[PDB]
């Protein structure tokens, strides 16, 4: 873990080199040769550069409109193939916001099937 | 009376990976060249885990996102006696938990290639499932989950609940006072009892104590 | 991957057993097989004991699929989304490789509009509740009316019933309910 | 090896849970002691760390007292059974009541239909059945 110099009596800390896995993110190859790649659990510096909870992704446009998920990376986080077309990343919506008009003395009731 | 009871379940467990070659011989070229004599040893590990690993996120997926549409509770909560309070999410929060879902957050507590992966949907995310479904339940009975969610009065929706257990609804309408008194009492108690008895999480404390063990 | 382990050495200084035996003699030889054996003898272990767990999971879904059967196909289900979304009508069973099929006949509400409502309805005092259904007004008039099809009906005393007074339900409303045997004696 | 077997547990768990939501949350449930007991009403789901958790709520018949019973009531020869109820006894009158919870009501031919007669069954005793029609035409 930690060792003692042997000419100058300090204590230094030992650690192990930085490594990690890596994801390759592609639509099929019937459709494009173009990809996208995360580096799996480091910081975008050892390694169009998005930092992502996931790791250092690279190669993906990062875009702010949600949309339903494709392509899973994590951490809410999802890529696509979309337009002239490129691969994009963004955080995945859940689904269509409605708000339900309650109120103490009304009922809708379905007329048809 | 209306009593009010506790029922918990794993749905989930920790995603890892492990580095099967790096495991076996780190950083060493003559290892790594003995290690190769064996095949598909290796490979077949990675491929095991990974299995694992994706079927944690469809299980989430399955209990959770069971709603098409994130419903929204009203601004005003006039629903007839019943207190919803410690149930629905409290807007004051980094993240939009409700009272009793931070007490339940608060009950539940390397370097040899292995390594663990997150899972696809956030708290935050999760939060906002239940809230939908609670949103749901409140304002539109079971019509939602048949189909689209029909506005009813809450002290309607429980009349027909009444009926469903063979009771004159009349017994709801004259009682009304009574058993939104219960109702409030009962869901009091179940703050004191998650607040105060550690062993109610239990079943998703071994979850966690069992995976722990496995990587020791 | 059963198969091609078997042209993995395991150490030994070929994977084909014929070419060990057909070079060195018994006292060797039999060094150079038993790490043949050893790795493949491994290697079906670790075949079988995937199938049995496999097979496991194969067979939970077998058990599911029997249930459908009999609680869906042989019956009709109120276990809500049990048999597809909506309110189940009837199923049909259809084969397909190595497992069955299901269409599942629903029925879903479709059109609606917005009424106004009450729990009970006033009229000599008598606090009267509908027997199954509804009061329901269009701004109006009162009617009574199924829950999940609009079939608005005039409110009389062989759709409610009494019980009580009106001092006591929250919200109660003042109408009129029709008796239909005073018209038969009044004639 | 030890990773896939337990894998599985968890999986039969989020399989029940995912149930419990559709059939309980989405529901009333008329299956016994599956959402807590007592007679189900409605439940109410809350996020926990790598599971959910399930506040039922139940109703629980709570006080009780001893009636006299019969399975039927004998008028002018007639057999009277209960459309809904039981014939129930305060020691000197007959009423007819709900099941679960005690709201006695005067025996009439809108509480009762007839099948049969007086001969046939077991434990059938004598009362009056009063008809609402009669003092309509009466007056
Ligand atoms: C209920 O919905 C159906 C649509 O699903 C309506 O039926 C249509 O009727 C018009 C004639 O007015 C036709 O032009 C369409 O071809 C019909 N469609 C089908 C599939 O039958 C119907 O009008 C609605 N009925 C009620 C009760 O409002
Ligand atoms: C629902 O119940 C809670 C109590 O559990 C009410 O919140 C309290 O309100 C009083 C003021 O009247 C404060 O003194 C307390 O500190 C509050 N407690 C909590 C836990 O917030 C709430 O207002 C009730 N709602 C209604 C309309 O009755
Ligand atoms: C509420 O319901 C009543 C009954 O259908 C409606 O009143 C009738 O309206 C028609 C004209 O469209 C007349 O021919 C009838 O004589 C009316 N009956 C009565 C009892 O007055 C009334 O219009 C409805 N209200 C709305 C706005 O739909
Ligand atoms: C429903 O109708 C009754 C009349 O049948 C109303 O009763 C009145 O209530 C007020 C307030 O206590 C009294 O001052 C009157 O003397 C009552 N009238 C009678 C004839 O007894 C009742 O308030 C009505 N509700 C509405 C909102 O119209
Ligand atoms: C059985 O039920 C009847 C009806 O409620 C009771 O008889 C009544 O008793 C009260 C006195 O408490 C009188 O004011 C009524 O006039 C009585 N009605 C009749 C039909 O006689 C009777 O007391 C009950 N028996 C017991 C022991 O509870
Ligand atoms: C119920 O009432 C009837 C009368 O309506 C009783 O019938 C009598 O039964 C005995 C035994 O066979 C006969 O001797 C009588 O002649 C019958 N009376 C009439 C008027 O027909 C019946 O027994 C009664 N039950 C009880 C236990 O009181
Ligand atoms: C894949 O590419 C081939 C051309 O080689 C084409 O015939 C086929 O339709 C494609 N399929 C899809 C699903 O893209
Ligand atoms: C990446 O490095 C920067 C310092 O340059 C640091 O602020 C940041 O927290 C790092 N991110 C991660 C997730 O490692
Ligand atoms: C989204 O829009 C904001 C301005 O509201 C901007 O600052 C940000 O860079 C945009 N992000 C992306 C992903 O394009
Ligand atoms: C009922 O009223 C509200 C008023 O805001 C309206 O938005 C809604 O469409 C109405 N619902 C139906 C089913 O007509
Ligand atoms: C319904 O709500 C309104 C307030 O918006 C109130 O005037 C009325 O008394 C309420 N009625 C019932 C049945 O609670
Ligand atoms: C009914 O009668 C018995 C007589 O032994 C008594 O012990 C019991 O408490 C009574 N039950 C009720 C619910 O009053
Ligand atoms: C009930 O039991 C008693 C014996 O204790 C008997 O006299 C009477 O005939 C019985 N009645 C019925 C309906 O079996």
């Amino acid at each position: 873990d930690a060792v003692r110099d042997p000419q100058t009596l300090e204590i230094l800390d030992i650690t192990p080199c930085s490594f990690g896995g890596v994801s390759v993110i592609t639509p099929g190859t019937n459709t494009s040769n173009q990809v996208a790649v995360l580096y799996q659990d480091v910081n975008c510096t050892e390694v169009n550069v998005f930092q992502t909870r996931a790791g250092c992704l690279i190669g993906a446009e990062h875009v702010n409109n949600s949309y339903e998920c494709d392509i899973p990376i994590g951490a809410g986080i999802c890529a696509s193939y979309q337009t002239s077309q490129s691969i994009i990343a963004y955080t995945m919506s859940l689904g269509a916001e409605n708000s339900v008009a309650y109120s103490n003395n009304s009922i809708a009731i379905p007329t048809n099937f | 009376t209306i009593s009010v009871t506790t029922e918990i379940l794993p749905v989930s467990m920790t995603k890892t990976s492990v580095d099967c070659t790096m495991y076996i011989c780190g950083d060493s070229t003559e290892c790594s060249n003995l290690l190769l004599q064996y095949g598909s040893f290796c490979t077949q590990l990675n491929r095991a885990l990974t299995g694992i690993a994706v079927e944690q996120d469809k299980n989430t997926q399955e209990v959770f996102a069971q709603v098409k549409q994130i419903y929204k509770t009203p601004p005003i909560k006039d629903f007839g006696g019943f207190n919803f309070s410690q149930i629905l999410p409290d807007p004051s929060k980094p993240s939009k938990r409700s009272f009793i879902e931070d007490l339940l957050f608060n009950k539940v507590t390397k370097f040899n290639g292995l390594t663990v992966l997150p899972p696809l949907l956030t708290d935050e995310m999760i939060a906002q499932y239940t809230s939908a479904l609670l949103a749901g339940t409140i304002t539109s009975g079971w019509t939602f989950g048949a189909g689209a969610a029909l506005q009813i009065p809450f002290a309607m929706q429980m009349a027909y609940r009444f009926n469903g257990i063979g009771v004159t609804q009349n017994v709801l309408y004259e009682n009304q006072k009574l058993i939104a008194n219960q109702f409030n009492s009962a869901i009091g108690k179940i703050q004191d009892s998650l607040s105060s008895t550690a062993s109610a999480l239990g079943k998703l404390q071994d979850v966690v104590n069992q995976n722990a063990q496995a990587l020791n | 991957t059963l198969v091609k382990q078997l042209s993995s050495n395991f150490g030994a200084i070929s994977s084909v057993l014929n070419d060990i035996l057909s070079r060195l003699d018994p006292p060797e030889a039999e060094v150079q097989i038993d790490r043949l054996i050893t790795g493949r003898l491994q290697s079906l272990q670790t075949y079988v004991t995937q199938q049995l767990i496999r097979a496991a999971e194969i067979r939970a879904s077998a058990n599911l699929a029997a249930t459908k059967m009999s609680e869906c196909v042989l019956g009709q289900s109120k276990r809500v989304d049990f048999c597809g979304k909506g309110y189940h009508l009837m199923s049909f069973p259809q084969s397909a490789p190595h497992g069955v099929v299901f269409l599942h006949v629903t029925y879903v509400p479709a059109q609606e509009k917005n009424f106004t409502t009450a729990p009970a309805i006033c009229h000599d005092g008598k606090a009267h509740f509908p027997r199954e259904g509804v009061f329901v007004s269009n701004g109006t008039h009162w009617f009574v009316t199924q829950r999940n099809f609009y079939e608005p009906q005039i409110i009389t005393t062989d759709n409610t019933f009494v019980s009580g007074n009106c001092d006591v339900v929250i919200g109660i409303v003042n109408n009129t309910v029709y008796d239909p045997l005073q018209p038969e004696l009044d004639s």
